């Protein structure tokens, strides 16, 4: 539905705060900041020699946190492209995430170690707690306002901490239905409201409302707002994301390189988008204020927009025949 | 009511002037003409700054950049040309219009250009690469005037076929089509400063202010004479709220904005007052007339 | 397949099956965007369903407004007038050799004038049918057909 030839080795992308720019990582380890309106590249940053697998914009948009595969995280000013700060860790980093309401702070999910929240002003770090002490794979994310931290382990356990004190404000383990746990693949939140989603190893996305987890307390049984899956193919989900408003949810079937689109309230599947059967789906993102969806597959990015009835359909356009309502004086002088 | 008096008379274009525009900082006055020449002049003293040539045919429109650093020139050579106002360098020459380009305007963020041509198609252009990003079979007649809204989300277009069409910028979607029960050749169109209204001139001695959210004409302005040429209209805001325009009777008409009543008639031009420009900051109005006058006159009032 | 089911399918696929472009026949016209099989529903000439007695009062009305009449006779009693309210079917040119043909169908009691395909129509083809306009005293035709009557009438 529209691709870009000007970028190669697309690996990970991230919309800015207003959905005007897109920073995509490349295998060479370069940042390609490409613009939507001019439909061209806005910037090229020599980030790492190692490909970049995690990228996040700052709220003001002037900072981008990038993670190399060399366990090298670095902050870059979008105007200049300089490495503002640079750090390295053990257990290679799985993800970075700016704090949405404090760009000085940034959480980092490493591979084998617990996620740690650092600051840029001071090169300090706060190691977030781990429930089972043996997960070795815990994804973590700020909420919409950056007030709480949601951490999900490979054993389905879900901890909600407060971002400042790291104190356990809520907890619950998700189930595979019967009695078993499932590897929490990812935690996503809505940029609007409080609904969030969890991708798990059961190939079943679970949509909740964080207020219900907060009122559920520690070690409770919160039910999901929704349960979403491909009941037909039972396909895993490499990457999923909400819509900009938060009423549409998309999942990327890397198994068959497709895109499933459900709703939030009803949860019925909006639609499906099919990509090149030969392409391996890698990354998925939604335009924050547009029905536009960016996909990264086999190093190539594709764009999926959604237009209205007009752009040619605007006499007064009607859809179905209209019986004329004759009047009393319809034949009168 | 205004009391605009002639302060400076400007001239030098060897041919018929087609457009005069005040720089957004109010520092310069750009005057385009069919002589393939543009003339930058001092906006407060009538001091001729320089002449910028390079266009191959007559120039039908010119538009300033928001930072008062660039000028787009739409010429009859089917080309646009983006110039640095400080150096006069042809930074870009926009090719792709299949016929005479008549109007041109920058986006509110000055990074994009809209262009109307005789080809009856509106082209949407990059600035930093000068690349045509969109092209729309907008009208069934040569385009007269194109303009941006307050932010750059909407593009209004007028043409000789009498249609005033509002189009989406991000998609080229023909949002609205304003009709006034007839087919009056619309020679000029532009958004309101608040982006809420639209001023369109029709070639029947009539100006019309429409509501965008309502899609209906709110006010009408007559008394002038305009039936053949692209006579520009501007909003006088630095003093009282007025509507200033040229007329085929060598007059410079100024109506009240709300009451639609003529508040001044600036006479002194000998030919049709072909182009008008209102100062962005001061109560200064540049009125340029056609070849039988070849003069541009600065008018300053006290309100 | 049921005429109602076929009609629902036609109204679902009409927006993406056909388009309107610059036409070498005349001005703008209907072109095929996806290969259309013979006899299948191409497009409804949708519009305002009126009675016949009200045609003239409308026509003269348009004659007073200088707006062209877009009317097709459903039958001796009804007419689809698309002058003010219609669909893309108002841009179907005519050819003496049509790959399409108009037929009136009855869905749930209401009559619909549907242009179906006289033959297997392929993508890009301009859609044309037989208007069957009665012989007047003359509109030249530029349909390009070798059998062209040189005149619709």
């Amino acid at each position: 539905d529209g691709t870009l030839d000007c970028i190669s080795m697309a690996l990970t992308c991230t919309f800015n705060r207003w959905g005007t720019l897109l920073a995509v990582g490349c295998n060479d380890g370069r940042i390609v900041i490409w613009d939507f309106l001019t439909r061209g590249i806005a910037k090229i940053i020599s980030a790492h020699i190692h490909p970049v697998c995690s990228l996040c914009w700052s709220r003001d948009g002037h900072k981008l946190v990038s993670a190399s595969t060399d366990n090298i995280v670095s902050q870059w000013d979008v105007l200049s492209g300089d490495c503002d700060q640079r750090f390295r860790f053990p257990s290679p980093i799985l993800k970075v995430q700016y704090h949405p309401r404090d760009q000085n702070k940034v959480l980092v999910c490493p591979m084998k170690s617990a996620p740690v929240m650092l600051t840029l002003s001071d090169s300090k770090h706060v190691v977030l707690p781990v429930d089972d002490d043996s997960d070795l794979n815990v994804v973590a994310s700020f909420d919409r306002r950056g007030e709480y931290i949601y951490t999900g382990n490979a054993k389905g356990k879900i901890l909600v901490l407060k971002t400042d004190s790291q104190d356990l404000v809520a907890s619950f383990r998700v189930t595979t239905g019967t009695s078993n746990t499932t590897a929490i693949k990812s935690i996503e939140f809505a940029r609007k409201g409080s609904c969030f989603l969890i991708n798990t190893a059961d190939r079943i996305i679970r949509v909740y409302d964080g207020r219900e987890i907060l009122t559920c307390g520690r070690d409770g049984e919160p039910e999901p707002m929704q349960k979403l899956q491909d009941l037909v193919n039972r396909t895993p989900w490499k990457k999923c994301c909400f819509s900009g408003d938060g009423e549409y949810i998309v999942a990327g079937s890397a198994r068959q390189h497709a895109l499933y689109i459900w709703e939030k309230s009803i949860g019925n599947l909006v639609k499906i988008l099919h990509g090149t059967r030969g392409e391996l789906l890698l990354d998925v993102a939604w335009h924050p204020v547009r029905p536009i969806i960016a996909s990264i597959s086999s190093g190539v990015v594709s764009i999926w927009a959604q237009n209205q009835v007009e752009n040619w359909s605007a006499f007064k356009e009607l859809d179905e025949n209209v019986e004329y309502e004759e009047r009393e004086s319809e034949f009168d002088i | 009511k205004p009391n605009y008096a002639l302060k400076f008379t400007l001239a030098g274009h060897t041919k018929a002037v087609s457009s005069v525009k005040f720089s957004p900082n109010g520092e310069w006055l750009a005057s385009s003409s069919a002589d393939k020449l543009i003339k930058i002049w001092g906006a407060y003293d009538g001091k001729f700054e320089k002449t910028i040539s390079g266009h191959k045919l007559g120039i039908s429109d010119v538009a300033w950049s928001s930072d008062s650093n660039l000028l787009v020139s739409a010429s009859d050579d089917k080309t646009l040309k983006i110039w640095d106002v400080s150096s006069g360098k042809c930074l870009k020459t926009l090719k792709g219009h299949s016929n005479y380009v008549f109007c041109c305007n920058f986006n509110p963020q000055s990074n994009l250009i809209v262009s109307g041509s005789f080809d009856e198609s509106v082209r949407i252009w990059d600035v930093k690469t000068g690349k045509c990003l969109k092209t729309l079979p907008a009208h069934s007649d040569p385009v007269s005037a194109v303009h941006f809204n307050r932010d750059g989300s909407l593009i209004v277009s007028s043409s000789y076929d009498g249609l005033c069409r509002i189009w989406d910028t991000a998609s080229g979607q023909c949002l609205k089509t304003l009709i006034d029960d007839d087919n009056p050749p619309v020679s000029f169109v532009k958004f309101s400063p608040n982006g809420k209204y639209i001023l369109a001139a029709t070639l029947d001695n009539t100006l019309k202010l429409w509501d965008y959210s309502k899609g209906k004409c709110l006010k009408t302005y007559t008394g002038h004479k305009n039936e053949k040429y692209c006579i520009f209209a501007n909003f006088s805001v630095t003093g009282g709220k007025w509507i200033v325009s040229g007329s085929e009777d060598n007059l410079v008409y100024i109506w009240n904005l709300q009451t639609k009543e003529i508040v001044q008639k600036l006479q002194g031009h000998t030919d049709v007052v072909i182009s008008t420009a209102c100062h962005p900051t001061e109560n200064i109005i540049a009125s340029a007339a056609l070849e039988n006058d070849k003069t541009i006159k600065l008018w300053k009032s006290d309100c | 397949l049921p005429m109602p089911m076929r009609f629902r399918h036609l109204k679902k696929t009409s927006k993406e099956a056909v388009g309107v472009y610059r036409s070498p026949i005349h001005g703008r016209g209907l072109f095929c965007k996806r290969n259309i099989d013979a006899g299948e529903m191409v497009i409804e000439y949708a519009g305002i369903v009126i009675r016949s007695i009200l045609t003239d009062k409308r026509e003269k009305y348009y004659d007073s407004k200088g707006i062209g009449c877009y009317m097709f006779r459903i039958d001796d009693s009804e007419v689809v007038d698309a002058t003010m309210h219609g669909n893309a079917a108002r841009f179907i040119n005519h050819s003496c050799e049509p790959n399409c043909y108009s037929r009136v169908i009855n869905i749930d009691g209401q009559k619909h004038i549907v242009i179906f395909a006289m033959r297997k129509i392929y993508r890009g083809e301009e859609l044309t049918y037989d208007y069957k306009f009665p012989i007047e005293d003359k509109l030249p035709c530029n349909c390009g057909a070798k059998k062209c009557r040189k005149f619709l009438n």
